[PDB]
């Protein structure tokens, strides 16, 4: 359950990287990210590899690696 | 009636006690701010904003609640120069240096948070005589002169501000001024999700910047 750096790429340019435990719920990250992004939770859609990321995953369970990268969409 | 002595500066008074974790300091408040009566007045501002998006304040605060700061967040507000004139000279600065410096040697709060390299930059000159060379964001080499207070600089709360278009490209130093605070006072926060870095496209950002703004 060490930590591991993932990142989160919006379709702005910008690009946020969160340091994580390999069994944490991704849905911390996506309420983090959400929170300092100033954005609500209900119009943002996250995915990694092509799949969306549901609340209960963590990244250990989606054997994500260190340096992995988010894909993040504003569903506006 | 009878009596007409409405003068047009006004002064929007320091919001300063002692035991503070954080002093906010800009250069000089705003016509609005002075009238209002309260600090960092929307719109064009991105304080309030940004200390809701880092997790300083547990709700999203505007203006109106300056003055339940320092009770209930331990951060107050001050400036450079005090008396707000409607529509820069170089002796206020060396007197307001002065003044400033005196008022953080008084009430000494735990970190000095420079609102823009620009207040910074000045400060930095006639305090410390430095003129400084590559300046960095974040904590800076030196204390408040007779004081253990921290020197804290982040880019300017302005919407003005062109090389940070967006609240959102200043809200990572307001985490690790969060994390600073935290680690002088012993809190033990949670490391289950830390942000390490924020890295953004200028060109994209103020387009987005625009964006948001005409909406």
């Amino acid at each position: 359950n060490d930590h591991i750096n993932l990142k989160v790429a919006g379709q702005d340019g910008s690009v946020v990287q969160f340091k994580i435990k390999r069994h944490t719920p991704l849905s911390k990250l996506m309420k983090a990210y959400c929170e300092r992004q100033g954005l609500s939770m209900r119009q943002i859609r996250f995915r990694f590899d092509g799949q969306p990321i549901n609340e209960t995953d963590t990244p250990a369970q989606l054997e994500m690696e260190d340096e992995d990268t988010i894909d993040v969409f504003q569903q506006q | 009636g009878v009596s007409e002595a409405e003068l047009l500066t006004k002064t929007l008074p320091d919001i300063l006690t002692f035991n503070l974790d954080i002093v906010i300091i800009g250069i000089n408040p705003g016509l609005m701010a002075a009238y209002k009566g309260h600090h960092y007045p929307g719109p064009g501002n991105h304080f309030w904003k940004c200390l809701f998006m880092s997790g300083l304040s547990e709700v999203q605060l505007n203006h109106m609640d300056d003055h339940t700061l320092p009770g209930k967040y331990g951060i107050g507000f001050t400036n450079m120069v005090e008396r707000t004139t409607p529509g820069l000279s170089s002796k206020e600065f060396r007197e307001g240096g002065r003044i400033l410096v005196q008022k953080l040697q008084k009430y000494q709060p735990r970190i000095a948070v420079f609102n823009g390299k620009c207040i910074y930059e000045i400060f930095s000159k006639e305090v410390f005589g430095v003129k400084v060379k590559n300046l960095e964001f974040g904590l800076q080499p030196h204390k408040i002169p007779d004081t253990e207070t921290l020197c804290y600089v982040m880019p300017s709360s302005s919407a003005r501000c062109a090389q940070f278009p967006r609240a959102q490209d200043k809200v990572h130093y307001y985490i690790k001024l969060k994390d600073l605070r935290d680690q002088l006072k012993g809190i033990e926060r949670n490391m289950d999700v830390q942000e390490v870095q924020y890295t953004f496209d200028l060109q994209l950002a103020q387009e987005d910047a625009k964006k948001m703004a005409v909406k």
